[PDB]
């Protein structure tokens, strides 16, 4: 999939659902999202 | 009607950790 290779910004966090899937988790607002931020941003 | 969507509700509560 088109990943993210590179560093999280000051608030997310790469995580897996253990079945293997990997998610994201928002530090900020205290979410989740399989979606990588750094692909979609502004 | 071909509804597709894939993701999107899966990915875990936050908390901190990873817990599915």
């Amino acid at each position: 999939g088109p990943l993210g290779s590179g560093p999280l910004p000051p608030g997310w966090e790469i995580r897996n659902t253990a079945t293997g899937r990997v998610y994201f988790v928002d530090h900020n607002n205290r979410t989740t999202q399989f979606t990588d931020p750094r692909l979609s941003a502004n | 009607g071909p509804l597709g969507s894939e993701l999107e509700s899966p990915p875990p509560p936050y908390s901190r950790y990873p817990m599915d």
